[PDB]
């Protein structure tokens, strides 16, 4: 089957900006090559095909080049409505095959993460499982390393991350680590924090167990 | 270079047909579709596997090596027995031909009989009555020339796509001012017998034009009672012979060739009374 | 207008058969070919098989060459694809998509709006809704987060409102992770003001539909 590859896998930039995305092929597809933008939760739509042929409807702000195994989409001026993940996709031969996809996210300044934790409920113990939650909330950009002690104990293997969309409104990102323990675990220790790490910054927030 | 050689289906009802390929001894094929030379995309090159629904228009194919054999694919178009609506005229030229789905791009390509021209239409769709047009101005010159034309019609719902493309039609039609150049000539009179002749005409140079001559009118005047008779005539008769005629009646004839669309010009009169 | 609609989607357990199907209208169904594509959850788009107009061209991918079977009833309009020996990656977002020529060529112009399709031996479950409690004293200044976490539920989705939609400014929901027992969990969380948490009341809408389970939780501080 023939690879197709996206460079880069994800970028930043602000309305106004010119990007470019660059699909390369492990053959050559000669101009057998379209392009398609997906948004969270809707099918993709189809923007380009024949390598540079514009898919009637879009706007002319998006343009297709290349042949043969290099191709490249360029947004002239980048709207808002054009923050979306965006694949290639060649039908030269069969099996057809998609790109990895390219995610074009919003630009914005650093913001620090407001964080929150939370104990495991007395209903959720009688299960005899205990659930402790992280919060990381909007915060920029979407890197930060979270990191879960027990009474000082690093921990490791036990936990769960999950990430927002870029908000809608002041485009920072959320995210929820959920560290999992028994009952019986969770009854043994005291101090339990919750550790993130952002530049140069690390924020500490913690519980005791009983208060 | 493979030894591979092309097949072609005969034109379908949908006016494609696939060119398939087969295989008895990396390699690309590169198809250039010849006819409709005003398209904007004319090539495509593809996979040797896959096997694409051509049009009936001429093709060059060829089969290309990345480390060439070339065919000539002739033309098999689809043949109108109606003839269109094809107005020549002080101002302008206008067709209609029948049309299909909705959106659709057409082409229209013509030559003389024996100056290869090619119109593009924007997406169009079809009228209440099911029937696509066009229009030229006078200074285009669209069919102008009193001869036969021959025509072709392609459709294409995705005109950028070449592999797309499908025939509708082709069919001929004459030129210029074809009511006045269609006159018979040689147009004659003879006695038949005690009261009948026989008119002969020349056939009309639209008859030389494949179905766009539909009949000859005889038309025959009773210059005494002024009543005036029409007679019909199979577009592959040039005789016909007029009965019931009187003595000392004067009488006059004239023939005109008709297309489905025009009346033809009268020749000019011939004067005759019984002998 | 063009419509593409996909069903037969659902829980099927691995080495089973499943079957989808796709209802085509507003177009001449015998004159396009069509595909199927599939996307994984947080992952990229995977052409699966494709079909001729006339149903004489079958194509698959690697993945599930041998494993399904494309197929068309132009009679009624009908898009299959037959799913055999299902594995936990065939797990996906199954998309209805058309091709604009007879045969298998060019891009996917029309799609449908797809059929989640879960592979795993679980069972259904409603999910059990566990607050995530503020406390009674502020320590994060003026602003207070509390929320619900959805623990323990299969298949895909929950939906999660707060206050029957009439709280939606702060409200974060997050994607479901899979968990080593095989059942899903999401949490999701709102900032508010916590000189309110006296006054005001708080309460998660959890619905989900595969087990016909609603869940109303109460939040309340501690
Ligand atoms: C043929 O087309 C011409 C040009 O549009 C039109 O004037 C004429 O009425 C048409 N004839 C018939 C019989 O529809
Ligand atoms: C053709 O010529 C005749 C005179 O010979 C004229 O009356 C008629 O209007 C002409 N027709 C056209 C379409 O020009
Ligand atoms: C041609 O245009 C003139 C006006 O310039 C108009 O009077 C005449 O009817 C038109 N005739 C045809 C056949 O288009
Ligand atoms: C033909 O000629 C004969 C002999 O002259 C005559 O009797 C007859 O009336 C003529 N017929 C016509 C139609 O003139
Ligand atoms: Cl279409
Ligand atoms: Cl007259």
């Amino acid at each position: 089957a023939i690879q197709m590859t996206q460079s880069p896998s994800s970028l930043s930039a602000s309305v106004g900006d010119r990007v470019t995305i660059t699909c390369r092929a492990s053959q050559g597809i000669s101009s057998d090559l379209a392009w398609y933008q997906q948004k969270p939760g809707k099918a993709p739509k189809l923007l380009i095909y024949d390598a540079s042929s514009l898919q009637s409807g879009v706007p002319s702000r998006f343009s297709g080049s290349g042949s043969g195994t290099d191709f490249t989409l360029t947004i002239s001026s980048l709207q808002p409505e054009d923050f979306a993940t965006y694949y290639c996709q060649q039908y030269w031969w069969y099996p057809f095959t998609f790109g990895q996809g390219t995610k074009v996210e919003i630009k914005r300044t650093v913001a620090a993460p407001s964080v929150f934790i939370f104990p495991p409920s007395d209903e959720q113990l009688k299960s005899g499982t205990a659930s402790v939650v992280c919060l990381l909330n909007n915060f920029y950009p979407r890197e930060a390393k979270v990191q879960w002690k027990v009474d000082n104990a690093l921990q490791s293997g036990n936990s769960q991350e999950s990430v927002t969309e870029q908000d809608s409104k002041d485009s920072t990102y959320s995210l929820s680590s959920t560290l999992t323990l028994s009952k019986a675990d969770y009854e043994k220790h005291k101090v339990y924090a919750c550790e993130v790490t952002q530049g140069t910054t690390s924020v500490t927030k913690s519980f005791n167990r009983g208060e | 270079q493979p030894q591979v050689r092309f097949s072609v289906e005969q034109l379908g009802q949908d006016g494609r047909r696939r060119l398939t390929l087969k295989e008895q001894p990396t390699y690309r094929l590169q198809l250039h579709m010849l006819s409709c030379p005003c398209k904007a995309k004319a090539t495509r090159t593809l996979h040797l596997g896959k096997m694409p629904y051509l049009s009936g228009a001429a093709y060059n194919v060829a089969v290309i090596s990345s480390n060439n054999q070339t065919w000539h694919i002739p033309a098999d178009t689809h043949t109108e027995p109606v003839a269109l609506n094809i107005s020549v005229g002080t101002n302008g030229t206008t067709m209609y031909w029948p049309a299909r789905a909705q959106s659709m791009t057409y082409c229209i390509e013509w030559q003389p009989v024996g100056l290869a021209t090619c119109s593009l239409t924007a997406p169009q769709d079809p009228d209440p009555a099911g029937m696509a047009t066009y229009s030229w101005s006078r200074e285009s010159g669209a069919m102008g020339q009193e001869k036969c034309y021959y025509i072709t019609i392609f459709a294409s719902a995705h005109p950028e796509k070449l592999t797309l493309w499908s025939t509708v039609l082709s069919t001929y039609h004459f030129g210029g001012n074809a009511s006045a150049a269609g006159t018979p000539h040689h147009v004659s009179v003879k006695n038949h017998s005690l009261d009948s002749v026989s008119v002969d005409w020349a056939p009309s140079l639209l008859s030389t034009c494949p179905g766009v001559l539909k009949e000859y009118v005889v038309r025959c005047r009773d210059e005494d009672s002024k009543q005036v008779s029409e007679h019909p005539v199979q577009p592959t008769e040039t005789q016909v012979t007029l009965s019931g005629l009187r003595a000392g009646v004067a009488y006059t004839v004239q023939v005109r060739a008709d297309t489905a669309w025009l009346r033809g010009v009268w020749s000019q009169p011939q004067r005759f009374s019984i002998e | 207008q063009v419509q593409l609609v996909e069903s037969g989607g659902g829980v099927v357990q691995p080495g089973r058969s499943l079957r989808l199907s796709c209802a085509a209208s507003g177009f001449t169904f015998t004159s396009y070919g069509m595909s199927w594509v599939r996307q994984a959850p947080g992952k990229g788009l995977e052409w699966v098989a494709g079909i001729s107009y006339d149903a004489s061209d079958t194509e698959y991918a690697d993945s599930v060459k041998g494993r399904f079977t494309i197929s068309r009833d132009n009679s009624k309009n009908t898009l299959y694809l037959q799913m055999n020996s299902l594995r936990a990656e065939d797990t996906a977002v199954y998309y209805c998509a058309r091709s604009p020529d007879y045969i298998i060529d060019y891009g996917f112009d029309y799609w449908g709006r797809g059929t989640l399709v879960t592979v795993s031996s679980a069972s259904t479950k409603g999910p059990s809704v566990f607050p995530l409690a503020p406390s009674s004293k502020s320590t994060s200044g003026g602003t207070a987060a509390l929320g619900c976490l959805v623990k323990d539920y299969f298949p895909e989705p929950v939906t999660v409102s707060w206050n029957s939609g009439a709280l939606t400014s702060g409200v974060h929901t997050f994607p479901a992770v899979l968990q080593s027992s095989g059942l899903y969990s999401l949490s999701s969380v709102v900032t508010v003001p916590s000189s309110s948490l006296g006054t005001q009341t708080y309460i998660c809408n959890v619905n989900h539909k595969p087990s016909n389970t609603k869940v109303d939780k109460r939040v309340e501080p501690k």
